[PDB]
RNA sequence: UGGGAGAGGGUGGUGGAAUUCCCGGAGUAGCGGUGAAAUGCGCAGAUACCGGGAGGAACGCCGAUGGCGAAGGCAGCCACCUGGUCCACCCGUGACGCUGAGGCGCGAAAGCGUGGGGAGCAAACCGGAUUAGAUACCCGGGUAGUCCACGCCCUAAACGAUGCGCGCUAGGUCUCUGGGUCUCCUGGGGGCCGAAGCUAACGCGUUAAGCGCGCCGCCUGGGGAGUACGGCCGCAAGGC
């Protein structure tokens, strides 16, 4: 609708969902999808297939905006990360590159109990 | 395995306390801002301990990075 | 007194005047604090490993000096008061610990 | 800190004879220097207890030596003191 | 006297990563969470993404099987103030030593008092699930507290559950830190395996749990009981 051509694809993988966001060359989102955006409602969202689908939903909706080439950026380490990547590559969009940018503190905040017991 | 070559053998006579020689210091950081382990640096307990001090100093100055993005996956 | 090494990084966008007006107060404060300058270097512009003060670069300064330790903190506290001054790192000098040599 | 010269001063000022470095007076004078400095260090930094243990050892080592003097040469003792102005 | 290594301690500065919140941008219907879910959050536009700001707390990689400290304990970086300790020279004193009832000081966490500060986390607590019930485990919230300053409290599986000092009794191997004529000798630490020997075994073995001397502390079947009484200490909780 605005014609952007080339941009960024952000994969936010986690153990509960995969949410993809495509943005213009400088971070502003164009479209987005996720296990919830598509059918899946609960546990299924995490699954890699859902990731695959969301990834495709994202690209498809992005090509409408005239997208063609993307720069992928992966954040997260969920059960479905690597699938969204293979999804975008076969989506039609050209994967110019892949980069893992998962945030990691240099030891800041006391984690939730669920994420402790970690020496 | 850890056998690509040790960064020490790959260098020449250099001052481990020179926190400005980013030219060489940089060769001690991984494909990320991360300080390489002795298995890779080829340095010694004492040498390695001084490097750290130096690197961190360069990082504060802006000459060296604290972290970088992995390019693949 | 002791031998130190003042490091100063400042705004990389200064006209010859502003650059001299800063080096002015830099040189000044030093004298005001017993900073006997043994040497100096000015590599100037360099590409920071990360943006400092939103700027992808910085103009570097370096002075090997000798001064009253009890004032090394105040000295550096002073150098920092400037806006054009973005970094102040003072360090006790050391014999170069060679290696792989 | 205590500079070599600062130190060499007391060593002369107290040595029983030239080249005397290990006399009870010399040792008591050196300990007295360190003690006083540390005591000053601790008037400020009252929470620096790890350093205070060092003070405790010094003061102990001192009374011990002084004790030896008093027992060996009651005079040198009174003199060493009066001069240093210890105890009180 | 000359040197050395060190997260040893205190003070003041300062750095970047992340979380939360606030501001702007862009974007749209879900996010989150679980074994599965729901509570919860989101069209007053959340989640995901970019930019700016605020603030508190902690310090990734290097980190070890490492280092330092009497113990408790101690990890960005820089400066100052300061403790201990190891080595070389063989220079000075001339047994000045060891231990140590009582005393005095230090003493993790929680907890207390006064005043600050609160990002994140989280006793209580409020809810959602699970369950036969579930005053729990799992999930969404959340106050004290966790942080700082001053005082208090004085406990622990405060552990090597091994009191301190000294002398003596094979060696091999790895390691940290000095010195050397830098195969490798030497000194001080940290580990492993082991002569002799010791031990109820397990194991210990020059870092003894071996062979000895010195001094302190402590035990004397289990339960009642670390309770009662008394005394001392503490604001209290409670401690001895
Ligand atoms: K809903
Ligand atoms: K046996
Ligand atoms: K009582
Ligand atoms: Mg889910
Ligand atoms: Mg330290
Ligand atoms: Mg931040
Ligand atoms: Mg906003
Ligand atoms: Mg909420
Ligand atoms: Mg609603
Ligand atoms: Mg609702
Ligand atoms: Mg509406
Ligand atoms: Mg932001
Ligand atoms: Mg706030
Ligand atoms: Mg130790
Ligand atoms: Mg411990
Ligand atoms: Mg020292
Ligand atoms: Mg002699
Ligand atoms: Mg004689
Ligand atoms: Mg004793
Ligand atoms: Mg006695
Ligand atoms: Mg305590
Ligand atoms: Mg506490
Ligand atoms: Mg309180
Ligand atoms: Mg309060
Ligand atoms: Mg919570
Ligand atoms: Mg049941
Ligand atoms: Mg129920
Ligand atoms: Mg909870
Ligand atoms: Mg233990
Ligand atoms: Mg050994
Ligand atoms: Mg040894
Ligand atoms: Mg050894
Ligand atoms: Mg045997
Ligand atoms: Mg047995
Ligand atoms: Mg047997
Ligand atoms: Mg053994
Ligand atoms: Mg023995
Ligand atoms: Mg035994
Ligand atoms: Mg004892
Ligand atoms: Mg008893
Ligand atoms: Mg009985
Ligand atoms: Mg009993
Ligand atoms: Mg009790
Ligand atoms: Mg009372
Ligand atoms: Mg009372
Ligand atoms: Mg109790």
């Amino acid at each position: 609708k605005r014609q952007v051509a080339s941009g960024r694809a952000y994969i936010h993988a986690s153990y509960n969902n995969t949410i993809v966001t495509i943005t213009d060359p400088d971070g502003n989102p164009i479209t987005w999808s996720s296990g919830g955006v598509i059918g899946y409602k609960g546990s299924r969202k995490g699954t890699p297939y859902a990731a695959q689908l969301a990834a495709l939903d994202a690209a498809k909706k992005a090509m409408a905006y005239g997208m063609q080439s993307v720069d992928v950026i992966v954040r997260g380490t969920g059960a479905g990360r690597e699938q969204a990547i293979r999804a975008l590559q076969a989506s039609g969009l050209q994967v110019k590159s892949i980069v893992d940018d998962t945030p990691v503190p240099h030891n800041g905040c006391r984690p939730k109990k669920k994420f402790r017991k970690a020496s | 395995p850890s056998r690509k070559a040790k960064v020490k053998a790959t260098l020449g006579e250099f001052d481990l306390r020179d926190y400005r020689n980013v030219e060489v210091l940089k060769r001690f950081l991984s494909e990320t801002g991360k300080i390489l382990p002795r298995r890779r640096t080829g340095l010694s307990g004492k040498e390695q301990r001084i490097l750290a001090k130096t690197i961190k100093r360069a990082r504060i100055l802006g000459l060296l990075p604290f972290t970088e993005k992995l390019v693949r996956k | 007194m002791r031998r130190y090494e003042v490091n100063i990084v400042l705004n990389p966008n200064l006209d010859q005047s502003q650059l001299a007006l800063e080096k002015e107060i830099i040189q000044r404060a030093l004298e005001n604090y017993g900073a006997r300058v043994e040497k100096v270097e000015e590599l100037g512009l360099r590409r920071l490993a990360y943006p400092i003060a939103k700027d992808p670069q910085g103009y570097f300064l370096w002075y090997q000096v000798e001064m009253p330790e009890d004032r090394v903190n105040d000295l550096a506290r002073e150098l920092r008061i400037r806006d054009n001054v973005r970094r102040v790192m003072v360090v006790k000098s050391q014999e170069p610990f060679l290696a792989n040599a | 800190p205590i500079t070599k010269e600062e130190k060499q001063k007391v060593i002369q000022e107290f040595a029983r004879f030239p080249g005397d470095t290990g006399s009870t007076e010399v040792q008591v004078a050196l300990l007295t220097l360190r003690i006083n400095r540390l005591s000053e260090h601790l008037k400020v930094h009252k929470k620096d207890h790890h350093s205070h243990r060092g003070l405790l050892m010094m003061v102990g080592q001192r009374r011990r030596l002084l004790r030896y003097l008093q027992r060996e040469d009651p005079e040198r003792y009174r003199a060493l003191i009066e001069k240093l102005g210890i105890r009180g």
